[PDB]
């Protein structure tokens, strides 16, 4: 299990697990639309 | 020594400037104003599966070099 890259597995703000041997630009790049989306702005 | 780092948004557009690592995540976003021509009180910075603010600095989130950020508007009444 060589799986990573990134501060999180799932997104926590829609709960949506991110695809497996992803890269911090996967994990961000969802994180910048969701959040957008998302109302509250809190800090994970 | 001033590092330069890059901030693309949902639209696509790829923006580089230059930060300190002094600097603030606000700052970031200042000078991309005169850029894109977003209010940085709107738009935000994401990296490292983080929310970068200006609660902290650029040192904070190891920002080095050719960093990849994000671009995140996040409108009050709009
Ligand atoms: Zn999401």
């Amino acid at each position: 299990s060589h799986m990573g890259a990134a501060a999180l597995r799932s997104c926590p703000m829609c709960q949506k697990e991110f695809a497996p041997r992803l890269t911090q630009l996967d994990v961000d790049s969802h994180l910048a639309q969701c959040l957008a989306e998302s109302t509250e702005d809190v800090t994970w | 020594s001033h590092m330069q780092i890059f901030v693309k948004t949902l639209t696509g557009k790829t923006i580089t400037l230059e930060v300190e690592p002094s600097d603030t995540i606000e700052n970031v976003k200042a000078k991309i104003q005169d850029k894109e021509g977003i209010p940085p009180d709107q738009q935000r910075l994401i990296f490292a599966g983080k929310q970068l603010e200006d609660g902290r600095t650029l040192s904070d989130y190891n920002i080095q070099k050719e960093s990849t950020l994000h671009l995140v508007l996040r409108l009050r009444g709009g």
